[PDB]
């Protein structure tokens, strides 16, 4: 129910990149959901400030909105694509899969 | 404006590969190249009309 | 509804029952970030990869992907008079305690 | 066994401080209690020290 990492397939035919992206079709970049309400237990590595509007939004939900379940680490995938000058490209781009989540 | 049904997949191209993420000018010509076609269409979803 | 923007959030520590420890200040402005995350992110702060693919989803069907969220990206840190645990009198830097920016991830 | 309405105030005040962050896998179990004091036996659940 709390702040956790969920799955989330990415096929790239489905958001019409298959005209430039050769290799991979998809792959599992996962995603950040739930709940983010006292405590923000440690696992969330909250910054001081989402700890504080945290302990506010619980005082009065009513006049401090909640922090929000993002993602805190993500790793890199490898890409076979084409660019726009038509030059054929193996890059590995960062910040594509979710590996914790975390409220902030 | 941005049309957003028609240029949503080509302008999230561009910005995955790092381009269309400067403000005016430098990257503002390699952001017109990846956009190719569309960049009437779509310029203003990056503010790079000029 | 504006989109992902920093707003304005004042903190009062008596308010919060952290005046029996905390001497000085007792109030300072930590900011929020709240906002709409849809497609176009705002390509000048830079977002992360995931957050621009996870946008684009949202964008290609709402009712299957849930959208990137306003969140802070950048927090500087204030200077705290406190009495800790053991009753010794303490000034400390404290890190992540203002917003200066916000983005949607 | 967490108190929210009793311990929101009190256990936030340990957590900022960088207390009651280690895991029981323990070295902060017994700088978590000195700051909680008299709230530990109410709101040691809320930080599952106990
Ligand atoms: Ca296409
Ligand atoms: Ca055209
Ligand atoms: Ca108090």
């Amino acid at each position: 129910a709390r702040c956790s990492r969920k799955a989330l397939h990415v096929n790239f035919k489905d958001m019409g990149w298959d005209d430039w992206i050769i290799a991979p079709l998809e792959y599992e970049a996962f995603h950040c959901e739930g709940l983010c309400e006292f405590p923000l237990r440690s696992h969330l590595e909250p910054t001081n400030h989402a700890v504080i509007q945290t302990l506010m939004n619980s005082m009065d939900p009513e006049s401090t909105p909640p922090t929000c379940c993002v993602p805190t680490r993500l790793s890199p995938i490898s890409i076979l694509f084409i660019d726009s000058a038509n030059n054929v490209v193996y890059k590995q781009y960062e910040d594509m899969v979710v590996e914790s989540c975390g409220c902030r | 404006g941005c049309n957003k049904a028609l240029c949503a997949s080509d302008v999230s191209k561009c910005l995955i590969q790092e381009l269309c993420q400067c403000r005016p000018c430098s990257c503002c010509k390699e952001c017109m190249l990846c956009l190719g076609a569309l960049w009437d269409e779509c310029c203003d979803c990056v503010g790079m009309c000029n």
